């Protein structure tokens, strides 16, 4: 949505 | 009393938290250092404690059962607008009634009112949030019942812009269930009176130092200076 450092701390 | 499923709940959720929580704080050696003589001398050292804490309830969000077969977006929500409250609920392990403050192991890691203050915040925001840490801490909470609280905190289907409230909520559901079956089979009279109240009444509170936080995070970071002293993580999760 986007949120790149959080999506990718996610996965 | 306490299914096995339930007892697998409160078992995950506990590993998760020894996976998150340093008890001996030792990564605290690796923030900017604080400074307590710009004037928010305290923003650099607590605003990477910030970030490092979202990190911490990020893995420990990842672990609750069913949250990672959540979308994506789902996710994203849920941990944008709880990450404030966890960290403030994951604190009251630090937090210290002796003399109001968070003991983190060493006096340069040890914050009160004041440090607070440097960090660019009021006391009308600063006084409720020792008032909700007293509060919290009154209630003796077991580690299984904090772990369950945090937990019951992420999971929380009215979050703003949730797309699958109704799997939210059966996560959740599952919880606090879990959480309400805990108090009554293993947390023994009189500790243990209205406590699932008083631990819900908690989230609402939670919910009030949230919105407002929001309104001081607002001013805050609109000063570009100020949101230069945050870190990359924390501009995301909160905004800017
Ligand atoms: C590991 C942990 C927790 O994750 C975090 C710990 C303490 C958390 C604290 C104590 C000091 C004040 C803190 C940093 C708050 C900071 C200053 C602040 C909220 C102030 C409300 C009055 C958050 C802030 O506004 C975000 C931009 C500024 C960094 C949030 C959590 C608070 C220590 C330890 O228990």
């Amino acid at each position: 949505k986007n949120h790149p450092m959080l999506m990718n701390l996610l996965k | 009393k306490l299914s096995e499923e339930q007892q697998h709940i409160i078992a995950i959720l506990l590993d998760a938290h020894h996976k998150t929580y340093d008890p001996t704080y030792a990564d605290f050696r690796d923030f900017r250092p604080p400074v307590r003589m710009s004037p928010l001398s305290m923003l650099p050292h607590l605003a990477d404690l910030v970030s490092y804490s979202i990190q911490k309830v990020i893995g420990f969000a990842k672990m609750i059962p069913g949250f990672r077969d959540l979308t994506s977006d789902d996710q994203i929500v849920l941990l944008k607008s709880s990450a404030i409250e966890v960290i403030m609920l994951r604190s009251n392990q630090s937090f210290t009634m002796d003399d109001m403050s968070w003991d983190c192991g060493s006096q340069d890691y040890k914050y009160d009112v004041t440090d607070v203050s440097k960090a660019g915040h009021t006391l009308e925001l600063i006084e409720p949030l020792i008032k909700f840490q007293v509060g919290l801490k009154k209630l003796n909470l077991h580690e299984e019942e904090h772990v369950l609280l945090m937990a019951i905190c992420i999971v929380s289907p009215d979050r703003p812009g949730v797309q699958d409230a109704k799997l939210v909520e059966a996560i959740q559901d599952r919880l606090s269930n879990t959480l309400q079956t805990y108090i009554r089979c293993r947390h023994p009279p009189p500790g243990s009176h209205q406590l699932y109240a008083k631990m819900i009444q908690k989230l609402a509170d939670l919910r009030s130092l949230n919105e407002e936080h929001s309104k001081q995070y607002r001013s805050l970071s609109f000063q570009p200076e100020n949101s230069m002293k945050l870190t990359p993580l924390v501009l995301e999760v909160f905004g800017n």
